[PDB]
Formats: C-alpha cells, structure tokens, sequence
RNA sequence: UUGUAUACCUAUACAUUACCGCUAAAGUAGAUGAUUUAUAUUACUUGUGAUAUAAAUUUUGAAACUUUAGUGAGUAGGAA
RNA sequence: UGAUAAAGUGCUGAUAGAUUUAUAUGAUUACAGUGCGUUAAUUUUUCGGAAUUAUAUAAUGGCAUAAUUAUCAUUGAUUUUUGUGUUUAUUAUAUGCACUUGUAUGAUUAACAAUGCGAAAGAUUCAGGAUACCUUCGGGACCCGUCUUGAAACACGGACC
C-alpha cells in the first residue's frame, strides 16, 4: 500500500514478581495497524525478550508527518537480505511525507536489488538538511534555480478516438 | 432532528432572498420557524401546576 | 374448448429433448433409448463436458403438472363405452384417449358419448370412416 | 472538503430548487472569470434517435465455456464505463429479414418480411463502455458482428 | 362439548393477545435499556483514553471476547486435526460465520484452524445486521428463519432470558451469562461472498491478506457478505 | 460443499409391519391414533411393539 | 376535528404518529347507534327473497377463478413540467417534438403538437416514451381545462353489426374512426392559447414557430452526451 | 498532468501561499490568461460541450 | 522483469429464489341432524351464548393427504 | 484539513425472480391505518384547513445528593443493588361502535391499457416446439468394451446387420 508510522509500545506483562516492566517505543513503518503489531513483534524479538503471549501491545497510534508541504530529504539506514547476502544501505529520497519516503525506498529496493519486502529491516529514517545529503540524484535537485524543459503526457489507449483523424504531434511550435 | 435541521439551513441560506413566509419553498420552514411561537406556551402556561 | 381443467397452471418444462445413447449414432445396432453406461473409462459416464448428458432426477417434472398433457388434462385411457362414463366425475381433470383397437363401429358410440358428459377425447376422429 | 461533500456536485438542485444547498456553476467554463472543471468524460459516436448502434460481439462467455443467455454488445461511442451505462435499463432489438409469412397482412402488409428479437440491456461489462444484454430468444451467433439497436427508452432523461 | 368451547377459546384468545402486547411493551423497554449500556461503554472508553493522557499514563482497552469467525477455503485437502477444530465450530462450508467466546481454550483452536478462517472483533452494528438480515434459529434439529420475536421468544425464556432480537443481540454482543445459548440458538451464518471479492485467501492477513485475525476489519468484510 | 452424511442418517427402524395381515394392520390404525393423539409412551410402545418381528415378541408363558 | 394524520408516506419508518396522535381522549362521546342492519333476510311481503342455491350443488369443478386483487396507487414522474418541449420516442409521432400541458392522475402526460405546427393532437404519452429536452415555454396563466383527463378520449366501441344478433353479416365494416367534434372543438381552444404564446417570444428553431423539424439522429452524435 | 502556459510570475522558491497570492495580482494574470491566444479557444470547446437540442 | 495501485473478467464454489428427489421431523381422521361460516329469534352484560330458519367443503388408493427443514460426486460393491 | 466509525441517514437510478388448486379434509387470522366523535385556550395559511398547550398512571434518561457494593489508580476515577426529592427531557398504556378498492395475503404479485373474436363444416392472432432432418453460426468435443497405478493409445477385441 502507502506505508504511514506508527508507534507501538510494549511492555511484558508483570507476574507479581516484577511490578513495573521497562515499556520499550518503535517506529513501524506499516501498512495498517495489524501489521503494525507484527513488526513490532518481529523486530523486538532482536532486542529483548519478552514474545507475544508473554507481552502486551500498549498504545500503537499514529503519526502525521508534521509538515506535509515543506519539502525534505529523506536519508534512510536499511539493511536486507540479498541472495547471498546481509547488507546495509544509506538511501536518500526527496518527499514531503516521511511514510512517503519509505515507500518511496520499498519499491527502489524491489526495482533495483529484487528485495521482496520481508527482507528489508528500517534502522533510522531521518530529515536531512542538504550539504548533509551525499546521493548525487538528490542533489540534482537542491539548487535554485532548476529549469528542465518537459517531455511527458498521456496520451490515451485507443482514445475518445481509437482511429484518429488528427496526429497527437508530440512537439508544438 | 433531520426534519429540524433543514429549516435551519433554509432559514439561514434565504437571509441574502428572504422572500416569504407562504406556502411555496417556505410551507416546510417559516411554519415552523413560528411554531415556536406554539412551544411559548409550554414554558407560560404549564407553571400552574 | 371443451371442458378445460379447473383454472389450469402454466407448464414449465425442464427440457424438451429426450435422452440419446452414448454412441448410438455410430452403429445402427444402438437405439437410442437410455442406457447407463457401465464401462470403466467411459466419458459419458464420468461426466466429461461436450458429451452427451445423463438423465439424473433433477430433470423431473414439476408434482402438479406431471402427466399432464399439453391442453391441460391427465390422461385416461377408453376401452369401451361404459369406460367413459368413469369420466362422468372426472372431467375437468381427465381427457380420454380411445384405445388404438377399439373398432370404428364402437368408437361412433364413444364420441357421441362424450359430447354427452361433456369428456374431451384427445383422438376424436380417428378410425373413420367419415361417410354412411 | 468532504466535510464540504454537500457543495461539491451542488449547482443544479439548488437551482430548482429542491432544499438549495448551493446553486454555483461547477461549468466546465465558457464563462471565463473563474474558468475550472474537468472536460470531463465524452466519447462521441452516433446513428441514434431509436436504432443507437450496437454490434453483437459475442456471448458472455469464460475462456473456455459460453453463457449464452447474456450477450456482449459494443456500442457506438461508448469505450468508458460512464458511457455504456446510459443504455443500462433500456430496450435493445436484433431486426433482420427472413422470407415466408405463417401470417397475413393482418396489421402491415406483410408476409412477415422482417423479424425482430427484443431484449433489455441488463447491465455494463468492462471499464470501457461495453454492455450486456438479455434477448427473449437467444441470438443465433451468425448474428456476431451484426447490428443490435438500443432504443432510447425507457426512458430516464 | 361445543358449548363451552365458545367459553373457553375467547379467553384463551383475549390472554393470548394479552401476553403478546405485554412483550411489546417489555421488548421496548428492555431494548432501550440495552441500548443506552452500549452508549455508556462508548463513552466511557472516550473519556479513560482522555483521562490517561491528561494524568501522563497508558489506558490499554480490553483485550477483545466475541470472534467472528467464517470459513473461507476449502473441504478438501484438510488435515484431520484443523478438519476437527472445524466442527466444533460449526464451520463446514465456505462463508459460514460464527459467534465464538475468545477464552485461551478456543484461541490455541483458532491457531489450529488458522489457514481455513478469518476472524476479527464484530462492532454492535455487525452484531445488528448478521442476526437481522442473516440471523436464523435451530428449532427442534430444523432451521426457523426469524420473522417474528416469538422464534427466539419460545425456545430462550422458561430457561434463559432471552425474547427479543435485541436481548440475542445483548448477550452475544456484551458476552453474557448465557452466550453459550445465544450463538448455538442460531444456526452458522451462511453468508454471501463479499462484493469485491478477496485478497489472497492463502496468506495471513498481515502477509498480504486474508485468513487470521484482521482484528476490526472483519467488520468491512461483514458489509461485502451482509 | 458441506459435512458429511453416511449414516444412519437414514434410520433403520420400522415404520410399518412388514406382514399383511389385516387384523394386525387395524390395530396399527388405531394405535397411531391412540399414540398421537394420547401422547402417552404406553401407546407408543405398543405400536412400535405391534411392527416387530417374530423374533423381538418373543412368547411368554403362563407361569 | 382532525389531529389524527398519517404523515408516513415519505419517510417512512419514522411514521410521525405514535409520539403524539393518542393524547386528545378524554373519553369524547363514546357512542353507538349502528344497525345490525336487518336487511339481509329470507324477507317476504310476498316475494320470498331467500335466496336460492342455483348450482352450489355444483360443477364437479375448481371453476376458473384466481388469487385476489391488490391495487394501483403512488404515481411518481421525473422532473420534467409543463410547458417542456418533450421529443416523442416514440409511438407514431415519432421524432415529434411536443409541448406538456399537464400529468394524468395515471401518470400520464398531456401533450399538443400543437395541431397547427406538427399535426400532433391532445393525446396521451408515457413517460417512459419521452425526452424531456431543457426547452421549456413559460404558460404562466394558461388553463387547460379540466374535463381533460383518462376517461375522455378513451375506447369505446365495435358494434360489428348494431348490437343485432348472432348473425353472420357480410363485408363493408366502418366501424370507428371518427374523432368527435368536441374532438376538434378542443384544440382550437388550447391551440389558439398555444400558438400565441409559443411565438410569444424571440424565435428560433423551434420557440416561436419552427417547432415542426423532427428530431433524428445524425453522424458524430451520441445518446451519452447529448444534453437532449 | 500539467501542460505549460507561457506566464512566469516571480516569487521565492520556497514561499508561502501568500506570496504566491500577491504576485498573481500583481502580474494581471487573470485579465491576461482569459484574453490569452487559446484560452479563447477552451470556451469554444466549452461552448460546444454538450450543446442543448 | 521486480515492487505496488485501482477498475474489471472468470467456475459445477458461495448467497437468494423456482422445481425434482432423498433424509429427518410434525400434523389430520365424532359425517347421526360431525365440524365450521355468513345471516335471521331470545336468555340478557354493554356483549356473548343457546334454540330455530337461510349455501356450500369434507367417505384424504389410513400404502392417503397436509406442514416444515436440510441435503445431492462415485468405480468395486450392497440395497430399495 | 484527511482517515476510521455509527445513525431506514436519507435519496436516486437500475437487474433477475413472485410457491401460491384461501379446506379435491380446518377460521382470511390478529395487527395497524382511514371515515361522525364533549371541549377550552394558543397560533397559523386563511380552503373542505393545519399545528400546539391543557388529563391520569407507569417508566426511562439528564441533573443534585444521600447510601450501598466493588475495583484500573487513588488529588480521584470507574462500578452493583438503592433511596428520595431536586428536577429538567423522552417513551408506553388509558382509541369503543359501524364501515372501507390501506400488512402478514399468514414462500403475497397483483393492477391499468393495447393486440387478437376459440367461424355451423373449415380461417386468423399470439406464444411455443433438435418431431426425424435439412440451412446457418459460436462454444464444447479423441473410441468404445477391457485388464491396469495409469488407455485416445504405437495394449487386446470390435467391418456391418
């Protein structure tokens, strides 16, 4: 889908024992909050210990990028699983939403290294400034001022008109 | 309520016509925008008891 | 026409074909008439598509109009004159039919008859001799 | 803005008027001071006041078995979905000639010179304005390619 | 004798109609009753969420009773221990729904019966429409469709409480003392197919979708099969 | 496709005598009067008893 | 008096009533004089009116006679009000553009050519057999007079020979076709009233006269958006 | 889905929609874009839509 | 090709409905003035009941009719 | 701003279907609606008009406490059985008699209208029909019996009656 964040918290439920367990906090990058409470499983199983049965979700809420027009690069700390193969990448998108840039890294990684999804483990996603930004496709774009003359439209398939009588003439003047 | 909340709007859309008060577009809102004229009563005379 | 069944029900048949032997078109030693086909491979038989269907008993007729015949009445076979007066009662149910071997000479009494207790034969006017 | 859903296809009710939500133009504007809205969905094509143009393509039917109760008609113009439901409801008609009568000129002169098969398009079929039909017969197949004729009632508006 | 039978079935039929207009009067305030409950319970959730924030804690709600639970593949290709948690559910068909209690004793079944059914956490308004428009009733081995209180009414009330639609709604929905005879009354809901159809139907939910817990999105696949 | 119906779904009891007798089958006429419309389990038991074999009523003896 | 009042027939599960309609009885005149009407007797001055039991003794018969007879009732039409220039669909004055004067308490739609302009008369259409084009003329105080209505022009009748007999009478039937001259009187009253205020206004192709051109359907057309 | 007009009004590049606001009128672009060579050839289009019987 | 998006098409599957069967359950058997139903006189409650006079339906191959539910793959084979 | 949720929210336009021999052996059952109905005020368009307020009883909420029961956390908050008034809201019951083309017709499908007369012997109108075919077209479609894990088999048998 579109991948919006969310933060789940957790707890391990406290047999008398124990009163008062740490309460560990995420990221999730996710697609709806049901799969956000299977990533907070999956990557908490890393971390500590404490599975499902043995634990709780506490409040998974969402979070609205705090400025959805201002426009940032996106630096994000992955790493994955290639054929032969635990790696880890810097990547650099330019978005205005940071659920955005994620998805935006979740299909780079399928067109360019064939990365189906589960492999893909989020470290850090942050807002870089620019001259902090390496990714030179990033920084084609951090100068004003940018011209780039356009080539690119629809050109509907048949139409309002399969047969024509007119030329869609890709040019004018 | 649904009945209620369009003579509220019809009312306060006509403020720029304001027309009438009939029967036409205004039997389904200026009745019952004086109808409360008829609910004056029950806070008048109902304090006998 | 004559007497029409009490207030008649529209007939809907499940289908109007009948039902052909598995290749009987091939020899001229098959009737077509339904046989199941028993052997181990055959294609009819396991219901492959194409083929020739299978009379199972979902192709029944509906209770109230089974037998009954196109204008509107069951069936009841004549064999002599005092036969059709069993149709006294019965004729806004029942048609008649005249046995195929019942002569001309008897089969005259028969249709004057049923003009009588007002019975609708479904072959009047058969065996004659339509003349004196 | 769908907390402004009641103003967005507002201009025609309110210029009835019937409860007046918000009568303002939403035009595809000729008026040009506020020139907005969408050329929105047109494909033209034509043959039409009764005997708008269909073809039968075919039967309604998978790769590999035929449904031949239903029926796929293209008409003329239509290639979206918006188009092909015009006709949805209305009557459709398969005319085409035979010979001899088993009739009089009772009415019409005629040896029965031209037959017809009548039938409702039920609903639409893809997203581009095809059309599905429901003949009282069942359409005989040497009728594919042959022209199909969507009356222009009943009539909604 | 014929005389007294005048006598005898007009009084009979004055306290029939007695009865029948006194559970009209009953099932109007019983309803309303239960009706006002689940207006409370909501806001009641509304303004704990309210409060914890305000007081710097956590208010974590109920972890969820009543599943809704329908079977979406397959009577073939079954092992026999997910073919048995299958008929104790009263899932023998594709798109029956049930109601089912989520104690730890039927989840560690739920888990069993995973790739076969999906299950989620219905709404009062899936409650409403599923016994509504899809609810019928197992009387005497045979299945009784509603059309009247008098179904419910005549099999729940000497032992249980149960003579409305909406006291069958109460105790499913608020999982009641009596659950155990609310959701066996029925029958399984023998639902359509959903408009629009599926998404994988052999993937978890949070894989790409469909079999599972979809947790509170059983209620729009409830709106596609009702 | 639904589960799952060998038997004995169809009951194997009898519903009927299976003997012609004419005497026996006049009382079976009234003894499922009897039985339905006194709903007593003694009248069940001798309809249910008059359909049995000759095995199954077997004799009794005077002492 | 009134206050009783079934205002359901929009709403309608929400029925307007039972919150209010019971609360005016303080026990109003409770009162009954009504007839256990006396009439229907075996009554005689002499005439014995029993009466008989012709065959119900009867035919060995379920006589023809079918289920019981539920009635017509809503009439619900489109938005299209008089005086629209409809286009007939159809119907031997296919293509026609015609004028609304009224709706039939059947639903039905009155139209005129008028008979001067399209040789269309006062006759009745369906709506289910009309387009209801955006050209509408403004009558703003015209009548139509109201003996005009289902049961006026409506069939009646073939003889086939003078009510005579059972006799086989041979050819040369006139049998109908009249129309009446209170037929004709009543379109030069409603067309006199229609062709002064069709041209009643700055012409055009159809608005003041030429309102007799046909409605076809040519090339590069549509019927899916043709603002008809 | 954008087609270039000829008009370049002058703003910072990372303004707020105020800005933007207050150079529109500034630059007459309404009574510009409306008298514009083929602006009056949308109306056309916009007159033949449709196009009452 | 990889990662996604909506919108469609497609089974004998699923839902509803009509019809066939099978299964399982249930009803019905005062005919003598038996049961009703519509009127027409009186005891009386206001109203109902009873007597009387005004038309029919019902001798359900009790192995028959009537009511309701579910259900349907099949070689070898068994059974009606 | 959006997303999720709920309210016969409401409206619009469609499609397909409509058991039903109401006794060839059990009420057309009850519901509900419409027609004459003591009043008196208060309004309303002013038309046969229309609205409101005024009657008891029983509840139920909102509010103000006083109890009580019992619990996340307890500065408080939630909750069970109450009580009484403060109160302000909402439902229910109190519609009898006669009549009528208003629901379940106790699987409802029922109406208006067009066409067409089942002629004394014999036409015609409408609908239907793989009767054994022929014509035309699209989809399907291997050859049966058999032994076999598996047959259309380049396994065997079978030219036809």
């Amino acid at each position: 889908g579109l991948l919006k964040e969310y933060e789940v918290v957790g707890r391990k439920l406290p047999s008398e024992k124990e009163p008062q367990t740490p309460l560990y906090k995420m990221r999730i990058f996710a697609p709806d909050n049901i799969v956000a409470k299977s990533r907070f499983w999956y990557f908490l199983r890393q971390l500590k210990k404490f599975k499902k049965t043995t634990g709780e979700i506490v409040s998974i809420k969402q979070v609205y990028e705090t400025s959805p027009v201002k426009i940032k690069n996106f630096g994000i700390w992955l790493r994955y699983d290639s054929r032969s193969g635990t790696h880890n990448m810097y990547r650099e998108y330019r978005d205005l939403t940071v659920g955005g840039a994620v998805t935006q890294c979740y299909r780079d990684m399928g067109a360019r290294h064939r990365a189906r999804a589960h492999s893909i483990q989020i470290i850090k996603v942050d807002s870089i400034p620019a001259a902090k930004t390496r990714r030179v496709h990033v920084k084609q774009f951090h100068d004003s001022k940018i011209k780039f003359p356009l080539v690119q439209r629809v050109h509907h398939k048949g139409n309002r008109k399969l047969f024509s009588f007119r030329k869609p003439r890709t040019y004018f003047q | 309520a649904a009945e209620k909340r369009t003579v509220a709007k019809v009312l306060a859309k006509a403020k720029k016509q304001n027309v009438e008060l009939a029967k036409s577009h205004f039997a389904n809102v200026a009745t019952k925008a004086a109808a409360n004229r008829a609910k004056l009563l029950a806070a008048r005379k109902k304090k006998v008891a | 026409m004559t007497i029409r069944p009490a207030y008649r029900p529209k007939i809907v048949k499940k289908r109007t074909k009948h039902f052909i032997r598995h290749q009987s078109d091939r020899y001229a030693k098959l009737s077509h008439k339904w046989r199941k086909p028993k052997g181990i491979d055959n294609r009819v038989r396991r219901r492959f598509k194409g083929q020739y269907l299978m009379p199972n008993i979902g192709y029944g007729s509906n209770k109230r109009t089974r037998h009954m015949l196109p204008t509107g009445f069951k069936k009841f076979l004549v064999h002599n004159v005092r036969e059709l007066e069993v149709l006294l009662m019965q004729n806004r149910v029942y048609c008649g039919e005249i046995a195929h071997g019942v002569s001309s000479k008897k089969r005259k009494e028969i249709v004057e008859r049923a003009k009588q207790l007002s019975v609708r034969l479904t072959n009047p006017n058969g065996r004659l001799r339509s003349q004196e | 803005m769908a907390d402004t859903q009641a103003k967005s296809t507002t201009a025609p009710k309110a210029a009835k008027a019937q409860k007046a939500p918000k009568a303002v133009k939403a035009p595809k504007a000729e008026k040009p001071a506020a020139s907005e809205a969408k050329v929105s969905a047109k494909k033209y094509k034509r043959h039409g006041r009764l005997f708008a143009k269909a073809v039968f393509t075919g039967y309604k039917r998978g790769l590999r078995n035929q449904h031949e109760n239903q029926a796929i008609l293209k008409i003329e113009g239509a290639r979206r979905k918006e188009h092909g439901s015009f006709y949805v409801g209305k009557r459709c008609v398969y005319v085409y000639k035979a010979e001899t009568k088993k009739c009089v000129p009772q009415h019409p002169e005629r040896k029965t010179r031209v037959r017809a098969v009548w039938g409702k398009v039920t609903r639409i079929h893809g997203n581009t304005g095809a059309v599905r039909a429901r003949f009282n017969r069942n359409l005989p197949g040497h009728a594919m390619g042959h022209r199909i004729r969507i009356m222009l009632y009943p009539s909604r508006i | 004798k014929q005389i007294s039978k005048r006598v005898a079935e007009s009084k009979r039929r004055l306290k029939k109609a007695a009865v029948i207009a006194l559970r009209k009067k009953e099932n109007l305030v019983r309803a309303e009753k239960y009706q006002n409950e689940y207006i409370k319970a909501e806001q009641r959730e509304i303004k704990l969420r309210r409060l914890a924030k305000k007081r710097n804690q956590f208010y974590v709600p109920a972890e969820a009773k009543l599943a809704f639970v329908v079977r979406i593949r397959g009577i073939n290709k079954v092992a026999p221990k997910v073919r048995k948690v299958l008929q104790l559910f009263r899932l023998r068909q594709i798109n029956n729904g049930v109601f089912i209690k989520l104690n730890k004793a039927t989840i560690n079944m739920l888990r069993i019966a995973e790739p076969y059914i999906t299950w989620g956490y219905p709404n009062l308004k899936s409650v409403r429409e599923l016994i509504y428009k899809r609810g019928f009733v197992k009387h005497n081995r045979q299945r009784v469709p509603i059309t009247d209180n008098f179904v419910i009414e005549r099999k729940l009330r000497q032992a249980h409480q149960i003579q409305c639609v909406e006291d069958l709604v109460h105790e499913i929905f608020t999982v009641g003392p009596n659950f155990k005879y609310a959701s066996n009354f029925l029958w399984p809901f023998k639902l359509n197919t959903p408009t629009g159809g599926w998404r994988k139907k052999a993937n978890h939910y949070v894989n790409g979708g469909d079999f599972g817990n979809r947790e509170d999105q059983i209620n729009r696949l409830l709106r596609k099969m009702v | 496709g639904i589960d799952i119906n060998h038997k004995y779904d169809r009951k194997v009891r009898r519903t009927e005598p299976k003997s012609q007798d004419v005497y026996l089958r006049l009382l079976v006429k009234l003894y499922r009067f009897l039985q339905r419309r006194t709903n007593k389990k003694f009248n069940r038991i001798i309809l249910k008893r008059l359909f049995m074999s000759k095995i199954n009523r077997p004799p009794l003896s005077l002492q | 008096k009134g206050k009783k009042h079934p205002v359901n027939s929009y709403l309608k599960g929400g029925i307007l009533r039972y919150s209010k309609a019971q609360m005016y009885k303080r026990r109003a005149l409770y009162r009954l004089k009504d007839k256990k009407s006396p009439v229907v007797e075996k009554a005689k001055v002499p005439i014995k009116k029993s009466k008989a039991s012709y065959p119900t003794k009867t035919f060995v018969k379920k006589r023809p006679s079918k289920a019981n007879f539920s009635e017509h009732k809503r009439n619900t039409r489109r938005n299209l009000t008089p005086g629209t220039v409809l286009i007939l669909l159809a119907g031997r004055h296919q293509g026609k553009r015609v004028v609304l004067l009224k709706v039939l308490a059947s639903g039905l739609l009155l139209v005129t050519g008028p008979f001067a302009l399209n040789s269309c008369p006062l006759r009745r259409v369906s709506q289910r057999y009309v387009i209801g084009t955006s050209s509408k003329v403004d009558l703003g105080a015209f009548k139509v007079p109201e003996h005009l209505n289902d049961a006026y022009f409506r069939r009646l009748k073939a003889k086939k020979d003078k009510k005579t007999g059972e006799a086989d009478i041979f050819a040369a039937k006139k049998e109908r076709f009249v129309p009446n001259e209170q037929r004709k009187k009543d379109q030069k009253e409603v067309d006199a009233a229609l062709l002064k205020v069709i041209k009643a206004h700055p012409e055009g192709k159809f608005f003041a006269k030429y309102l007799q051109n046909m409605f076809a359907l040519h090339s590069s057309q549509y019927p899916h958006r043709m603002r008809f | 889905n954008l087609h270039l007009t000829k008009y370049r009004i002058k703003f910072p590049y990372t303004a707020p929609t105020r800005i933007v606001r207050k150079a529109w009128t500034e630059s007459d672009l309404k009574a510009q874009w409306k008298v514009s060579p083929w602006s009056v050839k949308a109306q056309n289009i916009c007159k033949r839509s449709s196009l009452n019987d």
